[PDB]
């Protein structure tokens, strides 16, 4: 007859979760663990406590030079990272180019804090006209110019040779900016600066530069055939910079003290501030997760999961489940 | 599969056993019932959790891409930069996917190894005092209260102490 | 292998069996013959075909070199470009060679596990109605026609239907 | 283990066993003793030795870093050079750690499989001429000199030639 | 006697295929699958339907500038890829250099078809001699020059200032080429161009260029020590290019319209056309295969297997084969 | 009675070595094999038979131009590799810059031996003064100058035009160096070179160069405001170089024949020679090991193990050891 019995067996449940293996796809299991974060909040946030520098329709060039349409950023506080649009609208308002722009941008992504100072006051130009202005650079319906540099022109009918120097008596390093104007023809040249053959010299402990205008006829850009070409240098503490020019000189007014360096980046994004806080930021949204992986975007900053191009990553933790 | 136990000589699991991964269903005079073998379940819950932490910690140092910008006459190095960053993202994506596939394959066969070893654990204990039905069940040759079943689950079952009543019974079948 | 069946307690394969990978040789009054277990060979072909496709689909996104030229004063980055591309070609060559070695070894142990699981499939049905010779063979304690053999190959073999005829036979031997 | 032999149904190893990796503790009329199974150990030293050779030469083609210098307005390509070289070093450091982590675990299970196959090697040969005590030991139903013991270790043990004495002895116990 | 039996076993055959494992090499198996393509046809073929542009002994510069010895290529049809020899014979016939050449070559790998047009007629130079010629650039037994640019010199005894403009009224973008001549001494400078001190200005919406000749003493190359330096730009649709010069100006005659962009490459090969067809081409031969890997060459174009540096790749499908 | 027995078992020992796996850590095992080298000897050695070039407080620039404080390296024997400090003290003694320096250092890592030769004897300048000297370049307590180039100045009150030439009739290639001086003001330019408007022309079969001084105001570096800028080229066997100048010219005196080519590198380190020998060298110490891996430093030269960042790497060879 049937006596007493005993049997060995395993757990089953009502799970419907699936994992993959190399010999077999979509295997149903009793217990599984997803290890891939696939959601973000779609916003730009503070990183730890610290707010990002969100430019709007302004480019890096627009901000530092002081495009008149960018007055929001005339004095910014310490930031955690920087956000810039793909094709900012407020860039170089007067047409031209920015020498070594991509190297300045890389430097900027190693910096967390500037403190702007005035190095040569606008009321120190006593033999030249320091009120140059252009319709390609409007402010409130009227013609203006970059706020951190000055367009000097002839006064009376003369442009005496300029010799000016500045000594960095600050403890931190200085970012200094300047430019040169390339006119359209010989006639325009004499009306602005009087002398027909001009130059700009700039010297430092390491910089030894000489610029000469290119006078010629070119296509119209925003109604102008003239060009402006800009330059930058880092002036170390206790060094001096020397300017000499007899025309076409776009001179310094303000410069930046490098107060703090650290990890930062320049993000390309169309978003705006989201009044939130996070420890992981991507160009399309922030992440609050404990997963070891994520698949939202490869360009991130902060304390983040690792990026992979997978659509699914789920780990079997339990055993195979009976149908 | 690699094992013969799960979906093997034992087909299907017990929805009614909800205390562990592995255990026992006994059916004697004192009704029926379930019991989870904690020790084999404990080595299994600890074993798998060691696995998931090791894989996470092996991946904390992994390539991170940063944006760099180039002008219009830097097309060649721009193309260098793009191909190098894409290259590493493909390498590490392959490394993670293939690793999850490989360790999924071992995890399922691991539970299975533990089922067969537990079955073989008691089959080695009872010996000729029971019959192997061949589907995970053992019908033994004597009577067991609610302290005998306990002696096999804690691995103390003294074989000769029940050999006699059993010896009688298998001769009765041999009649 | 890791299982002991192929090139183990079962020695050598059968050239005369040409309908599958694993199977049965029966020896009764209606002569001899070979017969393949269709069910286990098909699930075995499905496993391997999945594997080989998985290995191909895991390599579809892989680094591709493109030619770039540099002038006589771009030597540092010419060297950078060359090493980066050579670097990816060494990584993906390692990934493909090593994956093949690993999955070769497991494919061979997959067949080994499959031969033994088929053997225990039969050992569990007959039990004391047959004897383990120790070479993959079962010698019955009763008679098996060409429809008894069939009941074992599809796992329908009725045990108590032969329990009596068999029990008597081993007593003639054990007396 | 994944097989149940090491730290399983056979507990602990033998400090007195110092001639091979796997073997026997024999106890007959001619005293006690230890003995190594030579044949299976050679396939075992050959197996691990091939593994380590395969593991080393698969890594002989691997990224080598070169020093390159850049001036103060080459920060972008200086940074590219650094990420690429750091990138390949993390990849090959990962590759080396994970491969050792993986093949350690398989090396331990290779030994466990080799013991169980050895145990089954004598158990399939003896059958009812001995009893499984449940700890890896076999107690004969007859007496075995130091020339019977050898026939099992070279796998020649003639079963029917000793079946009767065992059968008689076992009925004496079954009375 | 022996009674009835039933036995379990596995497949065997007379196969000789071998597979490798991490623990064991050369394992003979019943079935294996090769996954590495190791063969090519040794010819240069069409890619799908499209014939390649096979320059012969001409280089890309020779073709684009119009070396008189490359007249085969004055007007080529749409191509699938470009074949150039390692050390082409017909290059810059007049000694000198080609500015940003490798960036231009990179640009060309995104182009499948050019359409040549004439932008300045040879009979438009009415105050200069537009028939400059050299023995280093022979045609049909006589001295010649590049066909797509024109060598202007003084007429009677004068060289007036040139002010010329061109507006790209085409729908497509234009590849425009031009040059400057560096003489050997002040005397040669006067017999050809009369004025001792010359310049060339070129302007665009994005370009602001100024060239000045370098008169000096150099080694002889092909019997000449004079030099020619060439430049290029891409003129956007509806933009204009402006030239101003008082000497040493090698002016544009023909320019190239970018008609079709797509996938292309420049292959280095010594081989010649083979009147065949393929979907996968390498510099040393084409591939017709179904293998997922190959080892012929790393530089391919088309629908190709994945490249590896392995000699063998075989996958175990069956089981170990009994002798 | 108990009959006969036979038992199954495995090897055990008194070992304590531990290996790791993915499911369990610190598993003590009977047999293991270490494969990671973790020790170095902490010194700089010969590579095979060949001693490295150890500049001390000299840079490559200081060495090759002949900084007066580097006379130790005026004629160096064949080297195996080069060792340099992070911030050497003897660099460019006269303040200024060295053009394409990093490309030249790269060229240097395929070179094992220079053989110095003279191009222009110091007493061959019969119409110029060839003895320029500066306090920024001291020798034994007095003012000196670079030894491999010469500072030419006006003699009497003239600086006649210089036309100098050299044909490389050697089988090997030549490394040639020269420079230009940038004064601080017009008075100094006249004091040194007489002519106010000056130039340097350099021509080769492939080089066509023209330099003009940049005269301007700069910070004082080591008490000086003048600058020197240096240049280089490789002159092919059987080619010729041509120089022409009417002022500011720092002429070649010595040049270098590249006599032995091979594998080398430039190591950054603070150590000094160690009278030892090795076949694998790193910046912080040498390696004598047979392990397939090491973890000392990523930059090695010679026949070395492969570098990894692991603290420990041990392989399980035996089996699990009983507690
Ligand atoms: C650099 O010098 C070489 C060889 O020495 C010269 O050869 C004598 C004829 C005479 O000129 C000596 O005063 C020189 O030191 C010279 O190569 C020789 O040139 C001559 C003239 O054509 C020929 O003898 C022959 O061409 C060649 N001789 C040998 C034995 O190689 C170089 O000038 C010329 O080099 C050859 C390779 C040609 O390319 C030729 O056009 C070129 O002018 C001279 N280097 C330069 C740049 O002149
Ligand atoms: C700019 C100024 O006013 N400097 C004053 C000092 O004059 C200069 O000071 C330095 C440092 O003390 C040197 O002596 C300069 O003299 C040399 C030099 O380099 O040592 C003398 C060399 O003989 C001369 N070489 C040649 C070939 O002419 C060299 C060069 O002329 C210049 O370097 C070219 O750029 O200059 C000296 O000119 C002054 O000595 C000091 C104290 O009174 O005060 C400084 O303000
Ligand atoms: C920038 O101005 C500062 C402030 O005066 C100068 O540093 C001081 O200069 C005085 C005047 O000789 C002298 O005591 C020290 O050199 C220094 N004093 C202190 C307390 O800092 C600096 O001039 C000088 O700086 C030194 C380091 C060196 O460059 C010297 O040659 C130079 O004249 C000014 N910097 C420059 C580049 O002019
Ligand atoms: C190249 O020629 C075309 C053809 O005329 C110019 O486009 C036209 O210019 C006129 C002149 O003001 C004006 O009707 C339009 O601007 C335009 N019309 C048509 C039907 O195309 C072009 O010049 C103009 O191009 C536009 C885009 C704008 O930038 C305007 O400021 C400019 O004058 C000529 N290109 C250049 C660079 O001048
Ligand atoms: C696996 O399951 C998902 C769940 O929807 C399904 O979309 C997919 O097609 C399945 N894959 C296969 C190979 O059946
Ligand atoms: C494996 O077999 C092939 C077939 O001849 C042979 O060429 C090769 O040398 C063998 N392997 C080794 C390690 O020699
Ligand atoms: C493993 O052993 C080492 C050495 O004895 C010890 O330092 C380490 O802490 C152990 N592991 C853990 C997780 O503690």
């Amino acid at each position: 007859d049937p006596g007493d019995q005993i049997c060995i067996g395993y757990h089953a449940n009502n799970s419907t979760e699936q994992v993959d293996t190399i010999m077999e796809k979509n295997v149903t299991v009793t217990h599984a663990q997803d290890i891939l974060e696939k959601t973000h909040n779609g916003k730009l946030c503070n990183l730890d406590g610290v707010k990002p520098l969100i430019l709007r329709d302004c480019s890096v060039a627009g901000w530092l030079l002081g495009n008149p349409m960018c007055d929001e950023f005339l004095n910014v506080p310490e930031w955690s990272y920087i956000v810039e649009k793909i094709n900012p609208a407020n860039d170089l308002c007067y047409p031209g180019n920015f020498n070594d722009y991509e190297e300045l941008k890389h430097l900027l992504s190693r910096i967390n804090h500037f403190e702007k100072i005035q190095i040569t006051p606008k009321n120190s130009w006593s033999d030249h006209e320091a009120s140059g202005v252009s319709s390609a650079c409007p402010y409130q319906g009227r013609s203006s110019f970059f706020r951190n540099v000055v367009w000097l022109t002839k006064k009376d009918n003369a442009y005496p040779t300029i010799k000016r120097s500045y000594n960095n008596t600050n403890q931190e390093d200085l970012l200094v900016l300047w430019g040169i104007h390339h006119p359209n023809d010989a006639t325009e040249q004499t009306r602005l600066y009087q002398n027909p053959t001009t130059y700009i010299s700039v010297g430092t402990s390491t910089l030894n530069q000489k610029l000469v205008p290119k006078i010629a006829t070119r296509s119209k850009v925003k109604g102008l055939s003239g060009r402006m070409e800009f330059f930058w240098t880092i002036l170390k503490s206790n060094d001096a910079i020397n300017f000499e020019s007899n025309g076409n000189f776009i001179a310094p007014e303000n410069a930046y003290k490098i107060v703090k360096k650290g990890d930062s980046t320049i993000m390309k994004s169309e978003l705006e501030y989201g009044d939130c806080n996070t420890k992981c930021q991507t160009p399309i949204g922030a992440i609050n997760s404990s997963m070891p992986f994520h698949n939202i975007h490869p360009l991130t900053i902060g304390e983040c999961p690792k990026y992979v191009k997978s659509n699914r990553l789920v780990l079997a933790t339990g055993l195979r489940n009976s149908p | 599969g690699l094992f013969g136990a799960i979906a093997g000589f034992i087909e299907g699991g017990w929805q009614g056993m909800v205390d562990g991964w592995y255990g026992y269903h006994h059916s004697n005079e004192q009704g029926s019932g379930y019991a989870a073998d904690k020790e084999s379940t404990q080595k299994a819950i600890d074993g798998v959790t060691n696995k998931v932490n090791s894989i996470i910690d092996k991946m904390n140092t992994q390539f991170e891409a940063v944006g760099r910008e180039f002008n219009n006459l830097e097309r060649r190095i721009e193309n260098l930069n793009k191909k190098m960053e894409d290259g590493f993202l493909d390498v590490w994506t392959y490394n993670a996917e293939l690793l999850v596939l490989m360790e999924n394959e071992r995890t399922l066969d691991f539970h299975d190894s533990n089922v067969k070893n537990l079955y073989d654990k008691v089959r080695l204990q009872l010996r000729d005092n029971a019959k192997e039905l061949g589907n995970g069940c053992f019908e033994f040759y004597h009577r067991c209260d609610n302290e005998c079943m306990e002696s096999v689950r804690n691995g103390t079952y003294d074989y000769p102490q029940y050999s006699e009543e059993a010896r009688l019974k298998r001769e009765e079948i041999s009649g």
